[PDB]
């Protein structure tokens, strides 16, 4: 009843977020996954 | 009120198909009560090919659209009538199209009767003068020889052309069988109306 | 380990990175800047 | 069974080039910018590898010589346009002449 | 052959390929990513800035509308066509005009 040896360390990292069990599979509407730009060229996507 | 609209526009459709009627036209009241009691209103049309086309305006929730035995009986006994029977048309309610058993009897009698073509249409095809609708451009069926000339000039096999289902409302009003060609005069914001030729494929179930 | 099939999909996969795009030689990149004395079809 | 080859008619039947008669062609008689550009590029590469030309005015780059050959109608190439792949193994082309045909802007 | 190892060659045969530097007047492709528009890649005539202290790509301001660019720190890839075929195509087909 006090088995700190076999303890789910996955829960030691506390679930500090509300919707963790729920899974989202759709494309995140903030990523460059389907856009094609390289680094230091992402500066062209700056404001204006 | 789809019954009255259907009643007027089916006869307008028969006129549009350039067919003559074999009988006298009953009024709205007799049509609707006969539909309600019998379950169907049967309309006979004769074409210039001297073929006979029969239309069956089924009731919304009658005895005939629910059980396949009676529907089978109607097809079997009506198709053995000695008319030429170029084409048979069934006009049924919209939710009936999803009901499987009616589609099964339709396809079974289609396979059993090869030369006869059977199509089941929803109500909304014949609740308006389809060729007179503003949003529908002018469809017309080009003959086989002129379609072949167009293809040979274009070096196109018939399967290359854009396809149009034989169940398209303008094609249904025109009477387009699958495998035939329909010429369309579509309004254009760019070229001020243009002509396309579409291939008629097999209809929906 | 990434198997054979894992190499294909996604942006960094074989297709969307090596096939639909490519890295090239003899190409240069730099910051652009204005030059009012260049023709519109000229680059400094 | 079989290693996808024994029944594999992978070898496609050889095609015969059918050239549409000069009075039957129905494609444009003016070079599209793509076709003119391709003609100039092919001619200029071929001058780079060979060097021969029919020009009177001598230029210092094959690009200029090929461009003038297209403009002055002495480029020795024929744009052939293919419109079919018949199941009968019969490729239908119509061979056009860049010397007779019109030339787009390109400038 | 490298050019610094050819102190005794002094001869270029007909059919030899020489890789010369890009001089003013050469055509070059000029691209800003993302390449959304058809005009995001175009060909500009090279103007070589022989000032060694300048390292930026310089363009006319009115040419920014092709690439939707501004000079707030944007970077644009530039490559010079070296083959004859690509040079012909670039000057005849992809020119910004
Ligand atoms: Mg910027």
């Amino acid at each position: 009843g006090e088995d700190s040896s076999m303890d789910d360390i996955s829960a030691y990292s506390s679930p500090g977020l509300f919707g963790e069990d729920i899974i989202d599979r759709l494309d995140d509407p903030f990523s460059i996954e389907d856009v094609d730009i390289s680094l230091d060229v992402l500066d062209n996507l700056a404001p204006q | 009120m789809a019954m009255q609209k259907l009643f007027t526009y089916i006869y307008e459709f028969i006129e549009y198909r350039k067919m003559v009627l074999l009988e006298e036209k009953v009024p709205y009241d007799k049509f609707v009560q006969m539909v309600l009691n019998t379950g169907f209103f049967r309309i006979n049309a004769e074409t210039l090919n001297h073929g006979i086309v029969s239309v069956f305006i089924f009731g919304a929730n009658g005895k005939y659209v629910h059980h396949g035995g009676d529907m089978r009986t109607l097809l079997t006994n009506t198709l053995n009538e000695k008319k030429h029977y170029e084409e048979l048309i069934l006009i049924v309610d919209k939710p009936v199209l999803s009901k499987k058993n009616i589609l099964d009897i339709i396809v079974e009698q289609r396979a059993a009767n090869p030369t006869i073509v059977i199509n089941i249409y929803p109500y909304h095809l014949f609740c308006i003068n389809i060729p007179k609708v503003s949003a529908i451009p002018k469809h017309k069926l080009i003959t086989q020889e002129e379609a072949q000339e167009f293809l040979g000039r274009e070096y196109l096999q018939p399967q290359d052309l854009m396809q149009i289902s034989a169940s398209d409302p303008p094609v249904v009003w025109l009477g387009g069988r699958p495998g035939d060609f329909v010429q369309i005069e579509r309004p254009s914001e760019t070229a001020m109306h243009a002509v396309v030729i579409r291939f008629i494929t097999k209809s929906k179930i | 380990a990434p198997s054979i099939m894992r190499r294909l999909p996604r942006k960094e996969g074989r297709i969307r990175k090596s096939l639909l795009g490519s890295q090239v030689w003899s190409i240069s990149r730099s910051t652009i800047c204005g030059n009012s004395d260049l023709h519109l079809d000229e680059v400094g | 069974e079989s290693p996808s080859i024994c029944e594999g008619f992978v070898q496609a039947s050889s095609q015969t080039l059918v050239i549409i008669p000069d009075n039957e062609r129905i494609t444009s008689n003016v070079l599209t910018t793509f076709e003119a550009t391709r003609l100039v590029a092919v001619r200029a590469q071929q001058l780079a590898i060979n060097g021969s030309t029919m020009l009177k005015k001598k230029y210092s780059s094959p690009i200029d010589i090929a461009k003038q050959e297209l403009f002055n109608r002495k480029i020795p190439l024929l744009v052939m346009r293919c419109i079919k792949v018949t199941p009968e193994g019969q490729k239908i082309v119509e061979i056009w002449n860049p010397r007779e045909m019109g030339i787009p802007l390109l400038d | 052959h490298d050019i610094e190892g050819l102190k005794q060659d002094f001869r270029l045969e007909v059919g030899d390929i020489l890789y010369r530097d890009v001089v003013t007047g050469d055509v070059a492709f000029f691209n800003r990513q993302p390449s959304l528009e058809r005009s995001s890649i175009g060909v500009h005539r090279i103007v070589v800035l022989e000032n060694p202290k300048i390292s930026t790509f310089q363009m006319n301001v009115s040419a920014c509308a092709w690439y939707n660019a501004d000079f707030d720190g944007d970077q644009m890839n530039l490559w010079v066509p070296w083959s004859v075929m690509s040079r012909v195509e670039a000057e005849l087909l992809c020119s910004v005009r």
